[PDB]
């Protein structure tokens, strides 16, 4: 009596072919397919495609499922339900500023200017003059300037300005005071609230500005040394990739990247009970254990 | 023109796919449209995600030949192995038919 | 298995293409030399499964400075690149400096 | 770094060190030529065993 | 015109024999955001040519956007409306639904 | 039967395998070579049982 | 593959046939004399594919 | 630095095994001390057991070609002297098969 | 890479001994952790001797 | 969590002007814990899990 | 257990006292580790001091 067929679950040999949305596995796991009922299969063979409404899928129309994508920004739930897995070609919305930082060195041995009527063209009534960019709710650009004036001992006030503002005023009251140690250490007055002006009946754009990790010691002359802001104008896509990990990541076209799901591995408790099912998938039942689902990062994969 | 003057006799739009490989190979070096490809999605040269042109060059064929002079030596061994099945299904046939 | 043998015959005509690129490249100005290194293969056995190209990497010391005598030519000395848009909005870096108008 | 102009760069491209690493990948590809005739020969044995 | 206000203007030019028009056909509003606010639907009768009966349509600027996206541009155009045509091929899909181009 | 064909067949194809990765990978710079060794078996008869 | 010889073989042809043509023209009046650039070329991949 | 000083930030330690020839091996350039290797036995440099480093410098990969394209023909010659006895097998289970 | 680590061609991070407080000089016991390479300004060191 | 009481045991040194000081041998017999990665049967009879 | 090799004709050092400050008081500084009952590390420097 012919008892039963098995099957030999050793790897293979893995082949580089070069092109771009190929996976293959190294060690014990399973991708996981749906189709349109709802049966889920599972299989190891990785050549996958795109289609009309534009979602990863095999080369017999099985949709590859994993990890959906949601949040502001973006983030991969960890053991949600699982969801098929699609690249949408529609353009980024924009983001407004919220936060920004901006380091500093400045110089020990500048003298006080004697213009103490602070002005803003008249180019002696101030040390050092600063610019960072934010972006409102529709994506315009702001410059804000900041000047860096000496007052006394180890005391600098700092002034604020909008420079694409054309109803703006001339600020004529400090923004803040830095104060600092004999060493060189920032100590308090470290951060400060500030909102920019107002063009084509967009949001005031709010934000903070903190002052973080200064020094100043001497360092020749006065310099930034880090900028930057949590803000971007919006986009479209150029491009979508795989990474090492599982997470499938999309490029546009303003140095942003947007993560679109990553791909659920499937290790079973016992293999030589998948029935096959034709093409190149399998069919977990009994005498296989439950799916027992993860991901391809660390732990049995 | 023969006074000084240019007309513009017409702009080359090209096209593209959601999913290439869905393009069926329609006789010459001409590909068609069908389902599981998508819609055309005509566009201009320079802007969107489409390149650019250039006059007085064309394209090759992108076929290795070192990389394709090793694969006969595979598929000749796979043909060569299949052969050997027919053989022992036409013997065991052969010896079946034979004993009465 | 052919495996062994056609791992190694392809990771050695990369190796060989990355050679005949930089020989062609001889006398582009903005270029920049190019290597291939490689990284071997093995499953859960003991026995090796082949040879896998790692990524090809670039040499980006100085080339010498060539005078043209044209009026729009910057040359530069140390680490820094251009950056020029396209007409899409993609940004891109470079250290060719042919300009015009 | 500095600024010099009416001036460009050059390839850096070593034209004595490339033309001594194709005596070197020629090699390296003849001989693992080799492999794929040893392979071959020895399932020619097993096709024509019967 | 103003901020967050767009006005369109409609025109037919293949017959050359209509009227050369400088009212404002409708109106764009958007909103603070930059999503579209009310106003999406207009409707356009076209001239005639040929003794054709013209051809009344609903035309809508649904899903648009305006968030300094570089400079203009349009995505996406579609209308329901075709030429005659002859038979030229048939086939059969992967549902059983015949087709023919 | 076969098996003591079988085995030796077995065997000297690991000990081409392993000669054509150390070919493959005579460029790599951290590499070293590889080596395979045989021992005979036996059972309680007195006749061998292949490699 | 052939490619990478071959377009640098044909593209280290008009460095010399830019230079033969200044040198012919030493002597007429109102030539200006001229060179060639060069360009890399790069797929996808990340191998080059010649100039 | 700048001011015509330095500062160290580390300092690269080496390990020496009690045996070698018994690290698994996990595909790419590196290997995985278990049984039959040892614990660690950490160290620095110039001291102790360790040869020294240089830089600048990328070690070879002690693989002899003539030592190897020759062992190609004994395995060669191995593979098809085991195949001369399947076929005498082969035979003798064909005659007493199709005996009477 | 784009944090300054020490880390070879595949994406591993090299380790080694770290360095203390400043002026800096390496430990011989403690626990070893991965060479980074940051680019923070030097404090200034007042004289004590001439 | 509970403390760790250990004897240390320098037995078998030397001093005798080898150069400089250094270790040269270390143990303990405490294990931190970790998950199954394989079984295997010996040939006595047991399993044995790695 | 841990073996150590010393050496003889090092200095004693002439900072008079101990301590754990300054790299400069003691001949000899190393290293061991050991797990508690819950798996975690412990480290423990010892110092030897002629």
């Amino acid at each position: 009596k012919v008892a039963g067929i098995t099957q030999d679950f050793t790897d293979g040999t893995t082949t580089n072919t070069g092109r771009g949305l190929d996976v293959a596995i190294s060690q014990n796991g399973f991708f996981r397919l749906v189709d349109s009922n709802g049966s889920v299969f599972y299989s190891r063979n990785g050549q996958f495609k795109l289609d009309e409404n534009r979602n990863l899928v095999n080369m017999q129309g099985m949709q590859l499922t994993g990890y959906p994508a949601t949040g502001t920004p973006p983030t991969i739930q960890q053991g949600a339900n699982p969801a098929p897995i699609t690249i949408p070609n529609t353009l980024m919305a924009a983001k407004s500023t919220t936060t920004a930082s901006m380091q500093i060195n400045l110089n020990s041995t500048d003298p006080v200017p004697s213009k103490t009527p602070f002005s803003v063209s008249d180019a002696d009534s101030y040390n050092k003059k600063g610019t960072v960019t934010v972006y409102d709710s529709q994506g315009n650009a702001h410059d804000m300037n900041v000047y860096f004036v000496k007052t006394k001992d180890n005391e600098w006030a700092v002034y604020t300005h909008d420079s694409s503002d054309p109803a703006a005023t001339a600020p004529t009251t400090a923004s803040t005071t830095l104060k600092f140690n004999e060493n060189g250490i920032l100590e308090s007055g470290g951060t400060v609230n500030i909102t920019t002006g107002t063009i084509n009946g967009a949001t005031a754009a709010t934000f903070s500005l903190s002052f973080l990790n200064s020094m100043q010691q001497n360092t020749g002359a006065n310099n930034i040394v880090a900028t930057n802001q949590n803000g971007y104008k919006p986009g479209d896509l150029v491009s979508y990739q795989i990474n090492n990990d599982g997470t499938v990541v999309g490029n546009y076209s303003n140095e942003q990247e947007q993560v679109l799901g990553q791909i659920v591995l499937a290790n079973f408790a016992n293999n030589e009970g998948l029935a096959s099912q034709g093409d190149n998938v399998w069919a977990a039942t009994q005498a296989s254990g439950v799916a027992l689902l993860g991901t391809a990062g660390s732990g049995n994969f | 023109y023969s006074n000084e003057q240019e007309q513009v006799l017409g702009q080359i739009v090209l096209a593209n796919f959601a999913n290439n490989e869905g393009l069926a190979s329609q006789g010459d070096n001409v590909w068609a449209a069908t389902q599981a490809s998508g819609v055309a999605l005509l566009g201009t040269a320079g802007s969107g995600n489409f390149g650019k042109l250039t006059n007085g060059a064309l394209e090759a064929s992108n076929v290795d030949l070192s990389k394709e002079l090793v694969n006969m030596i595979v598929a000749q061994r796979n043909y060569q192995s299949n052969a050997q099945t027919i053989k022992t299904q036409d013997q065991i046939l052969n010896t079946l038919v034979n004993l009465r | 298995s052919f495996s062994q043998a056609v791992s190694g015959l392809n990771a050695a005509a990369t190796n060989l293409d990355v050679i005949g690129n930089n020989i062609a490249n001889s006398a582009t100005y903005g270029f920049k030399s190019g290597t291939a290194s490689f990284a071997d293969m093995f499953a859960g056995s003991k026995v090796g499964l082949g040879v896998k190209v790692a990524g090809i990497t670039q040499d980006f010391t100085d080339g010498t400075t060539t005078n043209t005598g044209r009026g729009l030519d910057v040359a530069i000395s140390q680490n820094g690149f251009f950056r020029l848009v396209d007409s899409n909005g993609s940004v891109f870096y470079s250290r060719n400096g042919q300009f015009k108008l």
